[PDB]
C-alpha cells in the first residue's frame, strides 16, 4: 500500500481524549512519536482538567495501531497503514468484568504530518467502590495479543483482545474489548488474513510533570500469519538439526 | 600440461568459478601460463605474441582450455560445464551409485570408477595409465582439504550441479494459492519418478536442499543422518517414503492433497 511509507521513519503523535465516566467529566492530551519499523511508541499524556476519574491504566488501549511493526512477509496484511492518510474509525465496547464498560469512538487519521487520534469515551455501570472507581489498579502493564480478522462487508476489521490489569490485592481484573475499524477515505484499503498483534507495554512518570500525567512506551509486532512455503522449509529445517 | 596444472593457473584469477576472467587479466593469464610451461625468457615475448594472436584469431574457460590441455582434459573440466546437472535427485542417484560403500564419501577408487563409466559414455577409449592419471588430476583438482576423498560439494561441483532449487521461493508468497502452486512445483521437482511419493534418492535430494537453506554445504554423513530425522518428522504411515499427503502436511498447506 501507499500509506505504509508515510511510516517510514519517525512521526509525531497527537491525542485528543474528551471522557465521561458515571458522569464524571474529564480530558486528555497525549504526544510523542512512533517509529513502525521498531514497533516502538513513545507517548506522554496529561489529564487537563485535574484529576483524573480513573486509573490510567484502563485508558492505555483507548488512548495507534498503525505504529505496529509488520514483517516484510506480512505487509499484505497491514489494515492500519494502508488507509492512511485519510484514516481510519476505530470503535470499541470494552468490557470490564464484574463491573462498568467503555463505548468509545476515535478517528486516526494524519493532520498534516501529524498522526492524529481523537477519541470520545462513555463509561457507565461503574461500581463507586470497584476497582476502577476505587483506584485499585497497579500503575503497571502486561503483555497481549490483539487478534484481527478481516469484515469484508464494512470494508475493515474487526478486533477481539482481553486485557488484563493487576490489582493491588494481589487479583487480576479483566477487560474485554470488542472493536471494528473502518476507513474514513474512499480509497482502496488492504484486507488482512487472521492474524495478531503482540504488544508489550511499560508506564512511568515524568519527575518533572505536575499534574496528573503517564509516560507510556510500547512494542508492538504482528505475528500468525502463514508465510511463503519456503517459510515452513526454513523453520522445518531449523528444528531437524538441532543436537 | 594437465588439468590440474591448468586449474591452479585459472585459480589466480577465478577462484570461484565465474567461469571467467577479463580482458586485462588476459595478458597476465598468458604470461602466468606460460612461465608454468617452463618458458625462456628469450622466447616469451613471441610466444605470448602468438599465443594472443592465436585467441583473437578464433574471455571463458572453454577458449583457454583448447589451447594448452588435450582434449581428453578438456572433457575433464567442461564435459558437465556445457551439460550442468539440473536436478539434485538425479544427482543423488550418481552419489549413490559411487559411494557404493556407503562411507559418505567418494574414495579414489570411487572416483575412479565414476571416470571409466564417464568416459564409455562419451564413447571413448582410454588407457588403464591415464584412467589412474585423470582420478588423481580429478581428486587434486576438487579435494579442497587435501584428506584424499571427495565430499558431497565436491562432486556437486564435478557436475555443475545448478543452484539450489528451493531458493527461488520467497517468504512474501504466501496466499493460498501462492503457496499452493509453490508446493506442486516442488514435488513435481522430487518426485522424478511420477509415483505420488518421494522415495530413495528422492528424499535424498529434498533433503540436501532442505538443510541446506539453513546449514552450509552439507556432508554425505550428515545426509543420511537428516534423512533419518526428517522420516522421524513427517513419514506418517511409516513406509520409508513421503507421500505427497506428508509432505504438505508437514509444510503447513491448508488442504491437504
Ligand atoms: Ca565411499
Ligand atoms: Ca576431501
Ligand atoms: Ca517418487
Ligand atoms: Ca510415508
Amino acid at each position: 500500500s501507499k500509506g505504509e511509507e508515510l511510516f517510514t521513519g519517525v512521526v509525531p503523535i497527537l491525542v485528543e481524549l474528551d471522557g465521561d465516566v458515571n458522569g464524571h467529566k474529564f480530558s486528555v492530551s497525549g504526544e510523542g512519536e512512533g517509529d513502525a519499523t521498531y514497533g516502538k511508541l513513545t507517548l506522554k499524556f496529561i489529564c487537563t482538567t485535574g484529576k483524573l476519574p480513573v486509573p490510567w491504566p484502563t485508558l492505555v488501549t483507548t488512548l495507534v495501531q498503525c505504529f505496529s511493526r509488520y514483517p516484510d512477509h506480512m505487509k499484505r496484511h497491514d489494515f492500519f497503514k494502508s488507509a492512511m492518510p485519510e484514516g481510519y474509525v476505530q470503535e470499541r465496547t470494552i468490557f470490564f468484568k464484574d463491573d462498568g464498560n467503555y463505548k468509545t469512538r476515535a478517528e486516526v487519521k494524519f493532520e498534516g504530518d501529524t498522526l492524529v487520534n481523537r477519541i470520545e469515551l462513555k463509561g457507565i455501570d461503574f461500581k463507586e467502590d470497584g476497582n476502577i472507581l476505587g483506584h485499585k489498579l497497579e500503575y503497571n502493564y502486561n503483555s497481549h495479543n490483539v487478534y484481527i480478522m478481516a469484515d469484508k462487508q464494512k470494508n475493515g476489521i474487526k478486533v477481539n483482545f482481553k486485557t488484563r490489569h493487576n490489582i493491588e490485592d494481589g487479583s487480576v481484573q479483566l477487560a474485554d474489548h470488542y472493536q471494528q475499524n473502518t476507513p474514513i477515505g474512499d480509497g482502496p484499503v488492504l484486507l488482512p488474513d487472521n492474524h495478531y498483534l503482540s504488544t508489550q507495554s511499560a508506564l512511568s512518570k515524568d519527575p518533572n510533570e505536575k499534574r496528573d500525567h503517564m509516560v507510556l512506551l510500547e512494542f508492538v509486532t504482528a505475528a500468525g500469519t502463514m508465510a511463503g512455503i519456503i517459510g515452513n522449509l526454513r523453520h522445518m529445517a531449523l528444528d531437524m538439526g538441532n543436537e | 600440461l594437465d588439468a590440474a596444472g591448468f586449474w591452479q593457473v585459472w585459480q589466480r584469477f577465478d577462484a570461484d568459478e565465474k567461469g571467467y576472467i577479463e580482458e586485462k587479466e588476459l595478458d597476465a593469464f598468458f604470461l602466468h601460463m606460460l612461465m608454468k610451461l617452463g618458458t625462456d625468457d628469450t622466447v616469451m615475448k613471441a610466444n605470448l605474441h602468438k599465443v594472443k594472436q592465436q585467441f583473437m584469431t578464433t574471455i571463458r574457460m572453454k577458449e583457454l582450455a583448447g589451447m594448452f590441455l588435450s582434449e581428453d582434459e578438456n572433457f575433464l573440466l567442461l564435459f558437465r560445464r556445457e551439460n550442468p546437472l539440473d536436478s539434485s535427485v538425479e544427482f543423488m542417484q550418481i552419489w549413490r551409485k559411487y559411494d557404493a560403500d556407503s562411507s559418505g564419501f567418494i574414495s579414489a577408487a570411487e572416483l575412479r570408477n565414476f571416470l571409466r563409466d564417464l568416459f564409455l559414455h562419451h564413447k571413448k577409449a582410454i588407457s588403464e595409465a591415464k584412467l589412474e592419471e585423470y582420478t588423481g588430476t580429478m581428486m587434486k583438482i576438487f579435494d579442497r582439504n587435501k584428506d584424499g576423498r571427495l565430499d558431497l560439494n565436491d562432486l556437486a561441483r564435478i557436475l555443475a550441479l545448478q543452484e539450489n532449487f528451493l531458493l527461488q521461493f520467497k517468504m512474501d508468497a504466501c496466499s493460498t494459492e501462492e503457496r499452493k502452486r509453490d508446493f506442486e512445483k516442488i514435488f513435481a521437482y522430487y518426485d522424478v519418478s511420477k509415483t505420488g511419493a518421494l522415495e530413495g534418492p528422492e528424499v535424498d535430494g529434498f533433503v540436501k536442499d532442505m538443510m541446506e537453506l539453513v546449514q552450509p554445504s552439507i556432508s554425505g554423513v550428515d545426509l543420511d543422518k537428516f534423512r533419518e530425522i526428517l522420516l522421524r518428522h513427517c513419514d506418517v504411515n511409516k513406509d520409508g517414503k513421503i507421500q505427497k499427503s506428508e509432505l504438505a502436511l508437514c509444510l503447513g498447506l491448508k488442504i491437504n492433497p
